[PDB]
């Protein structure tokens, strides 16, 4: 689990990402369509044009799934039961593409704060992101 | 690797303005870093029992150098990374035997770095191409399984 | 790949006691009952909901004695993977966009559908000689990445 | 997690394997060594070789941290913390490791039991190891 710092430093980066998380998380998400087209296969009803609204609109429900994530830190597997079933059970989403998100995550959070984006910070915000993802792919298990 | 004739381009555009002294050896610690279990391959590099001192470890620079010397080699070579990395491929699968799984870490914290560095400018699209090439790379470093 | 006269021999010994017309939908069925996601490529193919039914499934059995007809095509051509699955490589790579990963995937349930059939006799030298033609023709699938 | 029927099916074949825990644990190891002998590299100061006495008790080191996961499947995170900090913190395993031990663990598993290891078995076995896999890696996290 998280260390006390680890849990310091994504709370300082949910802090200063602020009002940008809908909008990151719509960014990660057109990084991921765009660099593993694959994923897209799991939103064919989705306009996943560019500015799309319904990306823009995903973005958010992804960033509030992640600001959840962040406030039960020792008790996601509960707060993520539901969307844990919502992408194991209903959706079958390969588990390689949580690891992508994931790494789009970063990369976007990278590209707009590349100076707090510091080898400590990195670090801790992939743990997190991999506690998250193993909370989601945990209804294969 | 195929590339359409915009993202060829975005890559060594971009690249062209890589700081090839540090770049690798930031791609390295960090790998080094946020996936411990890979600091079993660089034993004698030290203690790296701490991120500070990973990325300021002279080794893991030095080394790091050669691993973007790598990199730089394959954008030259885009459709020959086979024979290109054919020697390290080699070094890393049959006599290292690396987890192929790794290569493709080391791959994407090299595009996270990539984006640490440009900033806005690694857009989606840039990021798109890159992600591109770093997997014909770690590809091709896996292509030799003898 | 590189086998020992031993491993070579121990591999094909093997293989020709293999019922090809079943150990390939077999492989195919657990490794989309044990790893649902993979049940995402394979839609056509019906209600796969529960094991009977993905194992008794006609398009399983079918497509999986394709499968099998591909490791056959290795065995034979152990040293030319590259060639001999190119034209696969493409398929799977090129035009399906399937994670190397899941290549991995099947390649282990079919040395553990070996297992379940030869008892005993799959022995750890010999299931150690499979893993590494598995692991070859899982490396030649991947292979083409254009 | 676990289904009801997962447990049960885990159980039946933790139940049928009984006395042979130590042995199918020493066998799935001598299994990974030979597949996949970068994992040797983790038992330096072992004598790896077939009959070893070190294997035989390493096999029953594993089995009885299986047994004890299958009695708190419901509890692992808490009941493998150690474990957990053995393998995650001090030893520093590679997470892809533990995909190839399990996986040697069901080839042990099926090869002595090829009637038993029916699909859905061999279904729930694989979601059991990767619950035990995830909960010793989740120091990484
Ligand atoms: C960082 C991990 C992820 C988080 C936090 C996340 C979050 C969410 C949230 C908040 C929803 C809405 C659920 C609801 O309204 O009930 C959702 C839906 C969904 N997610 Fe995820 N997700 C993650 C990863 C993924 C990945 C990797 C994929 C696949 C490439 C994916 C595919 C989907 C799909 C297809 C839907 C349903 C879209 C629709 O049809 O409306 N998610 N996710
Ligand atoms: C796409 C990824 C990779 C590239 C492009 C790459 C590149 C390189 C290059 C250029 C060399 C130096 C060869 C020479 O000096 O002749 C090397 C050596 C080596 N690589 Fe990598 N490498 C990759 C991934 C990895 C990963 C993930 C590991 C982690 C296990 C690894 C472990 C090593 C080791 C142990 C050496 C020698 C280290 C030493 O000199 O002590 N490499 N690599
Ligand atoms: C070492 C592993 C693999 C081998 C040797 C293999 C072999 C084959 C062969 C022989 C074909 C039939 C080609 C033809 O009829 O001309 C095929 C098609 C295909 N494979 Fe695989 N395959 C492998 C892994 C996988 C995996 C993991 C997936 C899962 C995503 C997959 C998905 C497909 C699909 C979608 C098709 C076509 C299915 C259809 O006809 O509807 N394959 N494969
Ligand atoms: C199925 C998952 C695994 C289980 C249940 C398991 C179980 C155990 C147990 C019971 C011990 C003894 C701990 C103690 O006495 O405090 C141990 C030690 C250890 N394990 Fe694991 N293990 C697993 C996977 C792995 C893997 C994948 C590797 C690496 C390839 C590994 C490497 C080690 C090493 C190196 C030791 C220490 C050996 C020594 O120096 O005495 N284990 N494990
Ligand atoms: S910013 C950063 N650091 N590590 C990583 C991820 C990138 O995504 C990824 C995909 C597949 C395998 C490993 C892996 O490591 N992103
Ligand atoms: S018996 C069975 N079924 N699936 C599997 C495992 C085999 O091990 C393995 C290693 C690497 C990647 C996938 C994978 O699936 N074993
Ligand atoms: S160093 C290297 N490259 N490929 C391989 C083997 C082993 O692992 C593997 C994983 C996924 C697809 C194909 C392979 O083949 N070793
Ligand atoms: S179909 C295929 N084979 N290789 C690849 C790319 C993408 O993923 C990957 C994962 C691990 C090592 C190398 C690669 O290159 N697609
Ligand atoms: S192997 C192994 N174990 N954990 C990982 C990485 C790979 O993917 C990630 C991508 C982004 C954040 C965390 C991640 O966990 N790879
Ligand atoms: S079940 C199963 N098998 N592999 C996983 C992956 C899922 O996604 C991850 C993403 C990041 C780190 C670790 C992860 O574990 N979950
Ligand atoms: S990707 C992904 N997610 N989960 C897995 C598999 C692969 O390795 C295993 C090997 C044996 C039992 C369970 C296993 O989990 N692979
Ligand atoms: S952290 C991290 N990244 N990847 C993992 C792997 C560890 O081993 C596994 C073994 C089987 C199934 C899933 C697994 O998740 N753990």
């Amino acid at each position: 689990v998280l260390s006390p710092a680890d849990k310091t430093n994504v709370k300082a980066a949910w802090g200063k990402v602020g009002a940008h998380a809908g909008e990151y998380g719509a960014e990660a998400l057109e990084r991921m369509f765009l660099s593993f087209p694959t994923t897209k296969t799991y939103f064919p009803h989705f306009d996943l044009s560019h500015g799309s609204a319904q990306v823009k609109g995903h973005g958010k429900k992804v960033a509030d799934a992640l600001t959840n994530a962040v406030a039960h830190v020792d008790d996601m597997p509960n707060a993520l039961s539901a969307l844990s079933d919502l992408h194991a059970h209903k959706l079958r989403v390969d588990p390689v593409n949580f690891k992508l998100l994931s790494h789009c995550l970063l990369v976007t959070l990278a590209a707009h704060l590349p100076a707090e984006f510091t080898p400590a910070v990195h670090a801790s915000l992939d743990k997190f992101l991999a506690s998250v993802s193993t909370v989601l792919t945990s209804k294969y298990r | 690797v195929h590339l359409t004739p915009e993202e060829k381009s975005a890559v060594t555009a971009l690249w062209g303005k890589v700081n090839v002294d540090e770049v690798g050896g930031e791609a390295l610690g960090r790998l080094l870093v946020v996936y411990p279990w890979t600091q079993r391959f660089f034993e004698s590099f030290g203690d790296l029992s701490t991120p500070d001192a990973v990325m300021g470890n002279p080794k893991v620079k030095a080394h790091g150098k050669k691993v973007l010397g790598a990199f730089s080699d394959g954008l030259a070579h885009l459709d020959n990374l086979k024979g290109t990395f054919a020697t390290l491929s080699e070094l890393h699968c049959d006599k290292l035997h690396v987890d192929p799984e790794n290569f493709r870490l080391l791959g994407n914290v090299l595009v996270c770095v990539l984006a640490h560095h440009f900033g806005k400018e690694f857009t989606p699209p840039v990021q798109a191409a890159y992600q591109k090439v770093v997997a014909g790379v770690a590809n091709a470093l896996a292509h030799k399984y003898h």
